[PDB]
């Protein structure tokens, strides 16, 4: 690699990427909410009900940045969560936020990468090993991590619009090992949840050319006894 | 990071909780007093859960100290609101951020 755009850059998993890769001295930037300090640049998206709005103004600034040069990776990591079924009296504010968060980041990312990313390189996707099934205590969370990897599948498809020799891959965990998930689950069995350096140097490796998936995969990251494995999934 | 002055004071005892919902109406200024932008200009208050990565640093550890009915000025350092970058168009680059919250409900 050289340079890498991380998608969702302040989150846990992408903080860990944009740290991770600086030490390698890529050049990293940030898109999100807020800057990330660390990071090469950032660019801070604007809080709105359009996503024409919200979209047009991050394709925009990320062409100022870049101007004709191309990236390596696009690594989408952005998304939430937030439960409830579909009685819920939560459900339409908490379907707004998964939409806003999975949806709208995957797709602006999917466009970015079509302008930007080097032939050859790597768009990742965040989707969720959950969706691959009924989701019916999280209706908002399902639908937008279902759609995720929809869109992955069309990724790959001819005339999609990615560029020669790059792949789309969807990355669907159960459970991340994080501060946030430690704290507000302080009595599950972390060893299930997936460390953020496994999925950093998984990236890497799809980055760089090692043991990369086909474009179009769902690729489930399951951990058991802390031992993370990497099973393809079928759209 | 968050300085907390009293505009007007609260109730004195019912102070948010992780996980429950602020309720609030703001005005947002830059260090000058120039307005950026102000929920009572919508007629809509801003709502927002403690606890969940929702708010900017300041706003996170600012209201958490104030009780239902307390008018606030908050002002927040970059490293508690936007830092550096800032935001391109609407918070230049590393400014300092002045909020009137009045904390309306806990939901
Ligand atoms: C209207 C704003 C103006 C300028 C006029 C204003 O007056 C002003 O300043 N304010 C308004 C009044 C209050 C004070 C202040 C303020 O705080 N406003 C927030 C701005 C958002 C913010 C800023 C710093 C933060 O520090 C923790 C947190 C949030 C707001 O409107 N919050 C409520 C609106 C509903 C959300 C958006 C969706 N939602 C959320 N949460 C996270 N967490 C991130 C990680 C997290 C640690 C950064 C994540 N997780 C996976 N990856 N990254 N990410 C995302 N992204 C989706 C988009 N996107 N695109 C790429 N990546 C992403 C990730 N969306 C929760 C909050
Ligand atoms: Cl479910």
């Amino acid at each position: 690699a050289r340079r890498v755009l991380v998608y969702g850059g302040r989150g846990a998993l992408g903080s860990r990427c944009v740290q991770a890769f600086r030490a390698r001295n890529w050049w990293v930037a940030s898109v999100d909410v807020v800057e990330n300090e660390e990071a090469s640049a950032s660019i801070i998206v604007k809080m709105t009900d359009s996503f024409t709005e919200q979209a047009d103004q991050v394709t925009a600034e990320v062409g100022k940045l870049l101007g004709e040069e191309k990236v390596d990776a696009i690594l989408c990591v952005a998304g939430g969560w937030a439960g409830g079924n579909a009685k819920s009296k939560s459900l339409f504010k908490n379907c707004d936020l998964m939409w806003k968060q999975s949806i709208w980041t995957s797709t602006i990312s999917s466009h970015l990468a079509t302008k930007h990313l080097k032939e050859g390189g790597l768009l990742t996707l965040a989707g969720a090993k959950a969706a691959l099934d009924g989701t019916p205590g999280m209706i908002g969370y399902g639908m937008a991590k279902g759609a995720v990897h929809q869109l992955c599948q069309s990724l790959a498809g001819k005339n999609s619009g990615m560029p020669p020799g790059a792949a789309a891959i969807a990355v669907l965990p159960v459970t991340l090992d994080t501060p946030m998930n430690r704290k507000s689950m302080p009595e599950a069995d972390f060893s299930s949840w997936t460390p953020l350096e496994f999925l950093v140097e998984t990236f890497h490796d799809w980055i760089t050319g090692k043991n990369r998936p086909s474009s179009g995969s769902l690729i489930q990251v399951v951990t058991t006894e802390g031992r993370t494995e990497l099973t393809p999934a079928y759209f | 990071g968050v300085q907390v002055e009293t505009i007007s004071p609260g109730d004195g005892r019912t102070f948010p909780k992780r996980g429950q919902t602020c309720v609030v109406h703001y005005t947002g200024m830059l260090e000058d007093g120039k307005k950026f932008d102000s929920s009572r200009d919508r007629n809509k208050p801003f709502k927002f859960m403690l606890g969940k990565q929702e708010v900017i640093r300041g706003w996170e550890e600012g209201v958490a100290q104030m009780s239902v009915g307390q008018r606030a000025k908050l002002t927040i350092s970059p490293d508690y609101a936007y830092g550096a970058t800032g935001h391109p168009g609407i918070i230049p680059p590393h400014a300092t951020l002045v909020f009137d919250v009045e904390l309306l409900k806990l939901e």
